[PDB]
């Protein structure tokens, strides 16, 4: 319910922050290592609640080849939840492979959103 | 008029359904006494209110 | 959820009936109308003939069976009385 | 026969119809309508939830 | 979409009750279904109100009505709407079967509806009989003592069933503890089969009195069988009103007003007056295990139905012979109903046996000749040849 | 009976009440069925296709 | 449920027969005047249930012509029955016009159906 | 088609516990909600056959369990089945209801289904409360006192409302033959919000341990999850068991064998074990009318659940923050029924003050604040800015 241009606004403040970004950060990768998604073959964007119009459309406007790569992720991890195990260690998702492929098009469909809001309120300084 | 009479109580419903309820309220109290008072004369001479006063006069 | 077996009605919009052309209707809103309107004229005229297209029916079994009461009633009557103590003995026993 | 002639409604309308006045008559047959079912709704209410009240031999021992 | 037709609950109740399509000619008749529904709810509130206040003891059930009628703030009322009630009840159920019957419900497309109606129909004699036996007066005790014993004329383990039935030796304390327990419970399963009985009805709709398709014409059920419903409604609630607080004890019997004694018999025993007609069937038979065989086929009859009509033309609208023949059955089943309040006496002995064998040759002998003939009349009356 | 008094008493403000709701419900039933009672159909058999 | 080949074999041998149809005939005659369906503006075979397989079939082969007229009839009655009247006696249905027109096509699908199940259970000899 | 599927009546059954599409990630947790329905019927059938051997009367209600113990055969398994049945109804339900607060499952699409349950579990504390006073006690009457006391503090009607529940003076023949009548009932209308549980779960389906949706990968109900619930449900009879026969009254308080004396005060009065963590939010609050309100709060801020969650992702799985505060809110309720079974002393008044503001913070404080913080984490460690 959070809206991904809010957490942005936080994030790329913190990210820009010299004394910030030193003890946040090492913080976050620890807390992104003991979640343990990656050992199930996932990245953080196949985590994303998609039962909403957002969520719709950026899964709508993704490129085909990359959508179907996240449905091989998802019934993978299904499979292996099913097991109760881990996928070998030689499985698991990297860091440099854990990118946000999904968030510009959340952001986009996002900022649409919002604007169509703004200009059904719209008052006219008669 | 009849256009200012559907204009004050026949438009809003919110004035519609609580003339209603107000119409109620007075014909249940107005409607026992009627009741009471015409059943209580058809059958006077044989109550206990009448016959408690030839035991006393 | 799975569809069901094939019904013989449908909903508003494909029904299932005919194919309808050449079929034209018209009404009058209600606002506009008298209700009530012949009432008087059809209580009389028009239940005298409902009624006489079908007594017929309902009455002669009517009378079949009441008179096939009264019959054995009176006939129960009879044998209980001092009349009628002999036959008594021989149709009961 | 063409279908813009209407057929004949006349002894079923009213001969003056007017919005304001056919309004109010039938908006106060409903309302009479509503009127003695409101009041009878509560006399059915009543005489439920007053039968679990204290009992006539419950009253005399108080 | 409405938010009528979207919502998960709402959906139920607009198909159901909002936007059914109807048939637009359906007469007063098909107003029955809806007061059925009225007088279960009538029954079930009033009964929970009155079972706050009631002793199932068999030394105390007696003594508990009388103080739900003294006593009790408005219970007067709400014992002669629960009595009354359950004979208004049997009224509108015997004519909404009685609609059926005239207009040919009972066929192909809708066979499975007519069949669950019949399973409705023996639980609630099941129903109004238990209850009748909680009031335990001398009609109450008395007629539990030669329907319970029905089940001894079993072959084999028919003895053991009444003494499982009976929690003892006789009618006694442990049989009317466990009688209204299940007063209690049968009025709920009821309300299940209602369900069941809606939703055969849902699969090709009702039916009309001219006895054809009605996908031509169609109206929706709101605003136009919801207010001609309200007139029944009214109706039914006047009629019923003058029998409680004008006539209350008119359709009882005044032997149920005497405490029930085991050791002192009544002169004559009877059940309940829509009862009787299945109790003047079951005299009839001069044997105990035949009797109690062919009581029970008078229910299991009505299944036959579907398949000994042989008429192409759904309905009585159009038919002299079944019209005519229609209302000899109507008026033996008053005949039977009068002569199960009789002695066991020369004339009525013979008078049942005779009005017996009508109910029975109606649905094997009577319908399916009938059918066959009209069937031939109207092909040589207009075929020439 | 001890209630008989008061029994008939309230089988008056019954019976007037309900009554008058019955007769009002009849007229009611007849203002929304004006428009379906008065309907009128027409057929004119279309030409050959 | 009984079959329309039943009814016409049965009803020919009436026909037939010189002294059957000057008693019987007339009787059915008096018969379908009682039954008042001709004051509704119906014919017989606007009667016969539908809700079966052949009377679809049949249904479905009769000429759009004769469909039309037929769904005419069928809304005139519902109409004139909801306001528990009669036509007019110049609409009544006369009795020239009161012909079996289905009837054709409910024998012919009767006579396949037959032939469909009579080689089901077929049996091959020697 | 098949037949399982054309037919009226089969096509419920085959839609709802054969061919349902089920997610096949789904654990053993989500086997508690088949238990609670095997709960419910074990209930309703041990409750109605020893409601043919009960007596309501307040002179009689001790005794007539006392009879059923002894004098019925085999009495004493149905009694003990439905005393430890009622606990084991309630463990379950904790259980089912932990599982949905941990995988996030009254999120967007299932926020109905959520609001259902609240009122199923709202029913289920009355129907306990119901029946506890049927036994007529020690305990069970001084309970009742307590209890419908608190009705007393609402203002202007406050006083009235109690003796139109008491139907006198105070708890006294009356109000058991009340409450048993309404014992009975209840149980029905929580069947009947069953289905509409179910009604409300058919439209978006389960969901999965993974939080992530399940439309890429299902297997049918039948023969899949029809025997692994029959796994959890042996095991469910053997604990069961094991409690009947060898410990019956381990749950139990002992008090609740002196019979009823309105005279003579029980010394630490306390209610059933399961209603103890709702007993100790009421007496921290040194108010009765504000903490009446307190204790009906604590089950109505379930329903804010759905809107102070501020995460993108549904669940706790991968979460490490919402994994460590959710095992201390399950502990802390674990200790608020420590104290509601404590004396008033002096470190228990203060420390069941402090346990009830953890419980209300979870939801307004804590969960949001927390739910904030991850999304940043999981931003800010992956994107290179
Ligand atoms: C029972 C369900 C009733 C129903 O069908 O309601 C849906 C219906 C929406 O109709 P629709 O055409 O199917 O939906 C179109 C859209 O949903 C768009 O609907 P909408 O924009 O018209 O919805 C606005 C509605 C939003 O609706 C709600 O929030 C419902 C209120 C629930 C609380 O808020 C209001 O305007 C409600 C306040 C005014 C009513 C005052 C009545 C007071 C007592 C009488 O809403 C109403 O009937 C509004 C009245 C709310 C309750 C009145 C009491
Ligand atoms: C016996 C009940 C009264 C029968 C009287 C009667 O049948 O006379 C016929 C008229 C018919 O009057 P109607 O049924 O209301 O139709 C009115 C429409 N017009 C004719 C104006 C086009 O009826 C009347 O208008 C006179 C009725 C006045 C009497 C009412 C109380 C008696
Ligand atoms: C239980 C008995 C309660 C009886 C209540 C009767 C009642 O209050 O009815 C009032 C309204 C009128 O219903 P209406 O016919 O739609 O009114 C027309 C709307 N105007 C044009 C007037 C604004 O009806 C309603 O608003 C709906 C009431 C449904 C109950
Ligand atoms: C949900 C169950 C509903 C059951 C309804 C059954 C109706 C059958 C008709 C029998 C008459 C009414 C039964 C007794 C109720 C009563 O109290 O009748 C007595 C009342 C007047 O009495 P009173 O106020 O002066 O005295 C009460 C004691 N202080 O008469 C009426 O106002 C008749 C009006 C009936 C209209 C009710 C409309 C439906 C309301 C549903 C809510
Ligand atoms: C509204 C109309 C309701 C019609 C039925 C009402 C029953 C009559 C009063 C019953 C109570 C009573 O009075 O006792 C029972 C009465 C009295 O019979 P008796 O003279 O032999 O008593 C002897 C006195 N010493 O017998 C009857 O019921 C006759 C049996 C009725 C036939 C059953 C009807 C089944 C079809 C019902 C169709 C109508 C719906
Ligand atoms: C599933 C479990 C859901 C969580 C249960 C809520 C807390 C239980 C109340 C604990 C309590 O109040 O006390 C503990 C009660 C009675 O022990 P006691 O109160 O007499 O002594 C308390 C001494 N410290 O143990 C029980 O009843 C067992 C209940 C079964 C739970 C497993
Ligand atoms: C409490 C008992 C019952 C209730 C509430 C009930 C309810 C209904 C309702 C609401 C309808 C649709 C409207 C109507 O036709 O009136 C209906 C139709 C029907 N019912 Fe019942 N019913 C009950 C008992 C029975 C019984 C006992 C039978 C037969 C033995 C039966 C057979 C039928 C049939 C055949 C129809 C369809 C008739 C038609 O539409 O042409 N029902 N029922
Ligand atoms: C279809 C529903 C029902 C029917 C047909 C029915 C029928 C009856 C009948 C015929 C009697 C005999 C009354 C007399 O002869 O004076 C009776 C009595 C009684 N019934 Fe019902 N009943 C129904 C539902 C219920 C329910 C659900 C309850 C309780 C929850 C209930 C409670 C009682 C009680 C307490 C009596 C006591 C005797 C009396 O008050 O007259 N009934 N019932
Ligand atoms: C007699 C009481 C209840 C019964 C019979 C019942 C039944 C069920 C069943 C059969 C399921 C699907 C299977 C499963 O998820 O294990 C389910 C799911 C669910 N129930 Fe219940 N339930 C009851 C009470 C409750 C309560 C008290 C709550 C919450 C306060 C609740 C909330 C839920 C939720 C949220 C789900 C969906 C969870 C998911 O699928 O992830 N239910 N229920
Ligand atoms: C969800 C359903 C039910 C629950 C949770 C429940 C709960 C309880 C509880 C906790 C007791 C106290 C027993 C004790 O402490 O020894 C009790 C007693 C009792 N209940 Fe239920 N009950 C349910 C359904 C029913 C039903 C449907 C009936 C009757 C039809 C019934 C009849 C009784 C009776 C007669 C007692 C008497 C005391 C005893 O036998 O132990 N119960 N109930
Ligand atoms: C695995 O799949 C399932 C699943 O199969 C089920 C059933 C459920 C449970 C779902 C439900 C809706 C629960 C169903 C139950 C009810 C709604 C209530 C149950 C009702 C009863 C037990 C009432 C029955 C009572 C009786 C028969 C009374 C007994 C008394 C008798 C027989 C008296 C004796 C007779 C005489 C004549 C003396 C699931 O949740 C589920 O997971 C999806
Ligand atoms: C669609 O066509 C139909 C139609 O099919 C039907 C059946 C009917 C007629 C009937 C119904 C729709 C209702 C059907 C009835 C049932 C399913 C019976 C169910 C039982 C009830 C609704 C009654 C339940 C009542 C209670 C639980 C109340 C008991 C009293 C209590 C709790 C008060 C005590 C309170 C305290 C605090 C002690 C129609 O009117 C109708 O036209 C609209």
């Amino acid at each position: 319910p959070q809206s991904f241009t809010s957490i942005a606004r936080i994030g790329d403040y913190i990210l820009k922050s010299p004394v910030l970004s030193k003890l946040c950060v090492p913080v976050a990768n620890q807390f992104i290592n003991l979640a343990g998604y990656k050992k199930l073959g996932l990245k953080f964007d196949d985590l994303i609640a998609e039962e909403n119009p957002i969520m719709q459309t950026a899964l709508r406007r993704l490129p085909e080849d990359e959508s179907y790569a996240r449905a091989y992720r998802i019934i993978r991890a299904h499979q292996t939840e099913l097991t109760h195990h881990l996928l070998p260690r030689n499985e698991w998702i990297k860091a440099q492979e854990d990118v946000p492929y999904l968030l510009p098009y959340i952001l986009e469909a996002e900022a649409a959103a919002k604007e169509k809001d703004e200009l059904d309120n719209i008052e006219v300084s008669k | 008029s009849f256009s200012s009479l559907y204009k004050t109580f026949f438009k809003r419903n919110a004035v519609f359904v609580g003339t209603i309820f107000a119409g109620a309220f007075v014909f249940q109290t107005v409607f026992d006494t009627a009741i009471t008072s015409w059943y209580e004369n058809h059958n006077k001479g044989k109550l206990w209110k009448d016959v408690k006063a030839r035991i006393a006069a | 959820g799975p569809p069901s077996g094939k019904t013989y009605m449908g909903w508003w919009g494909h029904m299932g009936g005919p194919k309808q052309k050449g079929i034209t209707s018209y009404a009058v809103s209600p606002y506009a109308q008298k209700p009530l309107q012949g009432i008087f004229h059809n209580a009389v005229f028009n239940s005298f003939r409902r009624f006489k297209s079908q007594f017929l029916y309902v009455l002669i079994p009517a009378g079949i069976y009441w008179y096939w009461w009264k019959n054995g009633n009176e006939y129960n009557e009879f044998l209980y009385s001092k009349a009628g103590r002999e036959e008594l003995e021989r149709v009961n026993v | 026969k063409s279908t813009y002639r209407t057929p004949n409604f006349d002894d079923v309308l009213k001969e003056n119809n007017d919005a304001d006045k056919g309004r109010s008559y039938a908006y106060f047959m409903v309302g009479a309508m509503g009127l003695l079912s409101s009041a009878g709704a509560k006399s059915t209410v009543e005489t439920f939830i007053s039968s679990m009240t204290a009992t006539a031999d419950v009253l005399a021992m108080a | 979409m409405a938010f009528r037709k979207s919502n998960v609950y709402l959906s139920l109740v607009n198909s159901y009750i909002i936007d059914s399509p109807q048939p637009s000619s359906i007469n007063y008749w098909w107003n029955m279904g809806s007061l059925l529904g009225l007088c279960l709810v009538i029954q079930i509130v009033t009964g929970i109100f009155m079972a706050m206040h009631y002793s199932s003891n068999i030394e105390l059930a007696f003594s508990s009505v009388e103080h739900i009628m003294r006593d009790v703030h408005n219970g007067y009322i709400l014992r002669y709407l629960h009595a009354n009630g359950a004979s208004f009840f049997f009224m509108v159920m015997f004519m909404h079967m009685a609609k059926g019957l005239y207009y040919g419900s009972y066929r192909s497309p809708r066979v499975t509806l007519w069949n669950v109606g019949v399973i409705i129909f023996i639980l609630t004699i099941a129903t109004a009989f238990l209850g009748y036996c909680c009031v335990y007066g001398q009609m109450s005790h008395w007629g539990a003592t030669v329907i319970t014993n029905l089940f001894s004329a079993i072959p084999f383990v028919g003895n053991d069933i009444v003494s499982w039935l009976w929690g003892g030796f006789s009618v006694s304390n442990p049989t009317i503890q466990r009688f209204f327990a299940l007063h209690y419970l049968v009025p709920f399963i009821i309300a299940a089969m209602v369900i069941m009985h809606l939703m055969a009805l849902h699969i090709h709709g009702s039916s009309n009195p001219l006895g054809i398709t009605g996908n031509l014409d169609r109206i929706p059920m709101h605003s136009y069988f919801i207010f001609k419903d309200l007139v029944t409604v009214f109706l039914f609630m006047l009629i019923l009103a003058l029998f409680v607080f004008y006539s209350p004890n008119t359709l009882g019997h005044p032997d149920n007003y005497i405490p029930g004694n085991p050791l002192v018999t009544p002169a004559s025993i009877v059940p309940e007056w829509y009862l009787l007609p299945f109790y003047a069937i079951l005299r009839s038979i001069p044997d105990k295990l035949l009797g109690v065989i062919t009581m029970f086929a008078a229910i299991l009859v009505l299944l036959v139905l579907p398949f000994t009509d042989r008429s192409v033309v759904r309905g009585n609208t159009f038919k002299v012979l079944s019209k005519f023949f229609f209302f000899i059955f109507v008026f033996n089943f008053v005949l039977l109903g009068q002569i199960g309040a009789c002695h066991v006496e020369v004339p009525y002995v013979l008078m049942g046996q005779i009005a017996t064998f009508i109910y029975f040759a109606y649905f094997l002998i009577i319908v399916p000749v009938i059918s066959t003939i009209e069937n031939v009349l109207f092909y040589i009356g207009r075929v020439n040849k | 009976e001890p209630e008989h008094d008061e029994r008939k008493r309230l089988g008056l403000k019954t019976v007037i009440i309900l009554s008058s709701l019955y007769l009002l419900s009849i007229w009611v039933k007849k203002f929304k069925w004006a428009g379906i009672k008065t309907r009128k159909f027409v057929f004119n058999p279309p030409k050959p296709r």
